[PDB]
């Protein structure tokens, strides 16, 4: 059963590689209730918005060392436009409303075949500022084109890099040490995740409902899903193999529920 | 797809109705009606074009390049590279073939056109 | 939804089977082949008969042949050559030579949309003057017969035998048309659109088939041979094909992208 | 039924009006299958 | 089910990558009565003709353009000896009868593997003069050893050199521009037919029943169906693989009938 | 009965002059089917689209001629946001969808009271080509705040402004003279209306289904109802009364259905 | 009925003779109502 079509809407995704849909943590990611913290009338799901949106990551490489990553912020990667990931009327219902509440259905796609070793980590990781720069800036196209890849170090590893307060001239500047969005690197397979081994298949599936501290956030400021795509084994191959695999993904939201109808979103 | 069993890739596959400017953009496909299809086992995947049309009926030619005539356009975009191990043919193909639905109907017949004969 | 091309098969899709949808509603049924090809179209234009003809000798012809050109029309939607079936169809690009021009008709209309290898139908002939007011007869022999080529003498005006006969006589009135239509009378079964076997066991031509046809139809005068004048008048054929039926899905011809 | 719309009355024989074949003694079919 | 064994009489016919057997235009081509046109007892089949007859094609190599074609016409092969195809009992029963019915099932081998690329067209075509030169001559074996490939053109599209009677000197020698007989190239899969990709399989598989505008034709001049072997994707592989890949024909005849017994074909 | 306050989504628009709702052509213009002319999956109402929307046209003056008139094209002036009719996510499907249908239900607000004469005809009027300049090309919204009302003329009566295709130097150019496009100002009660009289009331309802010449239309060039608001008797009163009344309109879309889902419209 | 009077006997099919449409699956109405 590995040739799997999964249609959505007017957007059909195929695989010939399927290893099966990580359901967590719940036997649907579908199954859920409107939100129970705002009385207007939720701006349900409609046929335009239950379809999937394709975007690119960078190209992996030999020199990528073992587990530098990628982060794709969900929904920020479809505010951001990161990779080419316009998300149409979706986000136009992003920025009209205040309040989202949405799980995601994501699809990695990377294309190895034979003669190629190395095993690629594909996580939803919750709950990430990965996408921020330690001065508290979200991280430009331009910066992320420019990494290529983000370096596992020391910070990432503590915590020490993650966007702070400064305390201002009144106080000592402290020594920071740790904080709470680190990464453990070796524990990442914690979360619902899939392996992309070269090996095996060249899409994993993985299928996340909504969670959060409030039982709707914001649409603008939320970060509780991201797409976390780490290289657990560096890719080697011999002269005459095909160079520089691409990683697609495909993002599909779940069951989504907008609040707080109003125009569209100016920053200040 | 015609290329060698080695070969991995991915495409996408996007139907845009029409517009002021067809799409070229990845992104721009993305926001359409796609699909992606990946290589594997089956060699081979069928993309249903989605009849989204004003009027009941369309018209076979476009003289005037109306909305009645001109459906928008399907597009093929890579997603990711295609990985070869080495010692494979650069450049695989994609064979492409055109067919009609189960619910496809055809009316009014109309003079031919006698242009293959000279 | 993936496939295999290799199979041969690929079943027709949806909408739905990959997106959200439904099938699209059926509203018309003209591409059915009974529907389809029962309509009238030009078949060929013939000179009209004032005498005894002689009929137009088998290929090679050679020089100082005499013989009447132009005149006798086959029934067919296969291409011809001097009244006589033909594999490739021939065309005049330039007026300047010396020799006879050979007349050459296609079924334009049929081809376009065959698409099949074998066909069988009834035939509707319709038969119109190109020339006003003009007062002619139409006469038919079938598949496998041959023109009748004397006169007889009644009062010292030759008659020409194709006056009469047991095949079909038609005599329009002056300025009228002539409609009949006429059974599929082949020693075959159905017409090949398109042959790849041989008539004959030797000297025959490959893709020549010899009854693939509903006959032969000329148009003539219905006078003696004494009343004549110079001036040639012509006459135009229409046919019709009645309850087709078609066999063995096949091509449709290329069309040239210059 | 064909090209026809005449369908109340037919003045000549079936027989007469078309040929028919000697005695020997919609919803479409695929034209090609997989074993 | 890739692994199919069929066994006819005294021969059996392997193959390991079967994409199944191509049953057009009946659910059965075996299905058949005595032809209705001739009085006389016909010959039906017995167990030494009950059996499939094997042939070589030319190699496929890089230089083969798109479209260029083999033509294997049927009985037509088996008269001519065209590729080795010795007929045994068959061929002495063809040359014995005044006419000929029955149907065909063709099996085609090309030996393909990983790290090549190309996909030919293998039809049965109904009706092709495609064996035979534009003079009108049949072609000898010499000739399709020299072609090696037929490579299509403005000629083969349009029908324009298909065999014809010339008119003499009487008339105007006419420009030949169109004829029935044409390849449309891009419509060639509308008849029964499979794709031998270098991906999937090695051998394909077609099922045809007889044909044509009698109930029974001639043994000596039928060529009712048609081998076609057309080249859709060309060859192409790095240096140090296998070189020239040969194809192989295996043909089988099905509920034959021969009627007019008499002695063995001479030619005028 | 005359206290009427309407309620739709997040919106509800209050007046305390009702003279009812104008239903026509339908006992309800919100009974409708999905259309049957597409077989893709309609993108159907939500509470954020179902809403009213409201826009500012120019003052009513003494200097206003009699049968002089405002045209507002539905959907075209939320395409145009002509008035300050900013549509959010209404506007926001409509650049993503190639197809529309729906009715619309409108109100226009007049502030009359005592000591006030005069009336203004308000009817919806199938259909129009009003908002378009003679030269063929769409009034912008500095042109519509310069009329600052549409005289009726010679032009306007017989259709003789109408946009149109010019034949060129080839032919003669000929006198035009008669167009369809015509408005006969004297009949324009009988299209779905109301007359907003300044004796009675200072508010009118009028509530229109969909038509068209197709059970769908494009979004962006339809104009299949028109909000149309003529003078029918000139403004008069004595100095010291409340110079220059403003006209406002609210205008809420009835079940609509989008099809055709694609990227943002941008023109050639 | 419209301005036909030879109602007696019709000879092409209802189909032939006119339109209809395809399946998708006296007193005077007023063109106006009030609420």
């Amino acid at each position: 059963d590995r040739v799997t079509t999964q249609t959505a809407g007017n957007t059909a995704i195929n695989t010939q590689s399927s290893l099966g849909v990580l359901c967590a943590y719940v036997e649907d990611p579908t199954k859920s209730d409107p939100p129970s913290s705002s009385t207007d009338q939720p701006t349900t799901t409609f046929t335009a918005i239950d379809r999937w949106y394709t975007g690119r990551l960078n190209s992996w490489t030999k020199a990528v060392k073992t587990f530098s990553f990628q982060a794709v912020p969900l929904p920020g990667a479809f505010l951001s436009r990161q990779g080419g990931l316009n998300g149409g009327a979706f986000t136009a219902t992003l920025h009209r409303h205040f309040l989202m509440k949405c799980g995601w259905q994501v699809q990695v796609q990377c294309n190895l075949t034979q003669f190629h070793q190395g095993a690629l980590l594909v996580a939803m990781v919750p709950e990430t500022t990965l996408d921020v720069k330690p001065d508290g800036k979200a991280k430009s196209l331009q910066e992320l084109n420019e990494e290529q890849w983000v370096e596992m170090s020391d910070d990432y590893r503590t915590g020490k890099n993650m966007p702070f307060q400064s305390l201002g001239t009144y106080y000592r500047p402290p020594n920071w040490t740790w904080g709470p969005n680190f990464i453990n690197p070796y524990q990442v397979t914690v979360f619902p995740h899939q392996i992309l081994n070269a090996r095996t298949s060249t899409s994993v599936d993985v299928n996340v409902p909504y969670i959060g501290e409030t039982p709707t956030q914001s649409s603008e400021t939320q970060n509780s899903w991201t797409l976390l795509v780490m290289v657990l084994v560096p890719l080697d191959y011999k002269e005459g193999a095909t160079t520089d695999p691409e990683i697609t993904f495909s993002v599909r939201p779940t069951s989504p529920y907008f609040n707080g109808l109003r125009n569209r979103y100016t920053a200040g | 797809f015609c290329g060698p069993m080695m070969a991995r890739g991915k495409f996408l596959l996007s139907y845009s109705p029409p517009n002021g400017t067809q799409p070229q953009t990845l992104s721009e496909a993305m926001q359409c009606t796609y699909s992606i299809w990946d290589i594997g086992l089956n060699s081979s995947w069928t993309f249903v074009v989605p009849y989204i049309s004003p009027s009941d009926y369309r018209e076979t030619r476009a003289i005037t390049n109306s909305v009645y005539s001109a459906d928008g356009w399907f597009s093929l975009h890579k997603l990711t590279k295609i990985t070869l191990p080495p010692d494979c043919p650069q450049s695989p193909c994609i064979l492409f073939f055109a067919s009609a639905g189960e619910d496809y109907t055809l009316r009014l017949p109309v003079d031919c056109n006698p242009s293959y004969v000279f | 939804s993936t496939d295999n091309a290799e199979t041969g098969v690929i079943e027709a899709g949806n909408t739905d089977t990959d997106f959200s949808g439904e099938l699209a509603a059926p509203g018309s049924n003209h591409t059915n082949v009974k529907f389809l090809f029962d309509r009238s179209r030009l078949l060929n234009v013939i000179k009209v008969l004032e005498k005894d003809a002689v009929f137009p000798r088998p290929f090679p012809t050679q020089e100082g042949a005499q013989q009447d050109d132009g005149y006798f029309c086959l029934l067919t939607p296969r291409p011809t050559v001097a009244s006589r079936p033909a594999t490739r169809f021939g065309l005049y690009a330039n007026p300047s030579g010396s020799g006879v021009l050979a007349n050459t008709s296609l079924d334009f209309n049929f081809y376009s949309l065959a698409c099949f290898t074998y066909f069988r139908s009834d035939l509707e002939v319709t038969v119109v003057s190109l020339e006003p007011d003009l007062e002619f007869a139409v006469g038919w022999f079938p598949s496998g017969s041959e023109y009748q080529a004397s006169s007889f003498v009644y009062d010292q005006l030759h008659v020409p035998f194709h006056f009469t006969g047991r095949t079909p006589r038609a005599f329009a009135s002056k300025g009228g048309k002539v409609s009949f239509v006429l059974p599929w009378n082949s020693v075959s079964s159905v017409l090949p659109v398109r042959w790849g076997g041989a008539s004959k066991l030797s000297s025959a031509t490959r893709g020549l088939p010899a009854h693939a046809d509903w006959g032969t139809i000329y148009a003539f005068v219905p006078r003696p041979n004494e009343k004549k004048s110079t001036a040639v008048k012509h006459v135009a054929v229409y046919i019709r094909y009645k309850n087709a039926r078609a066999w063995c899905p096949s091509m449709l011809p290329f069309r040239s992208y210059k | 039924r064909g090209n026809n719309g005449n369908m109340t009355f037919n003045y000549y024989a079936n027989t007469y009006q078309n040929s028919v074949d000697f005695s020997t003694s919609g919803i479409l079919n695929p034209l090609g299958y997989l074993k």
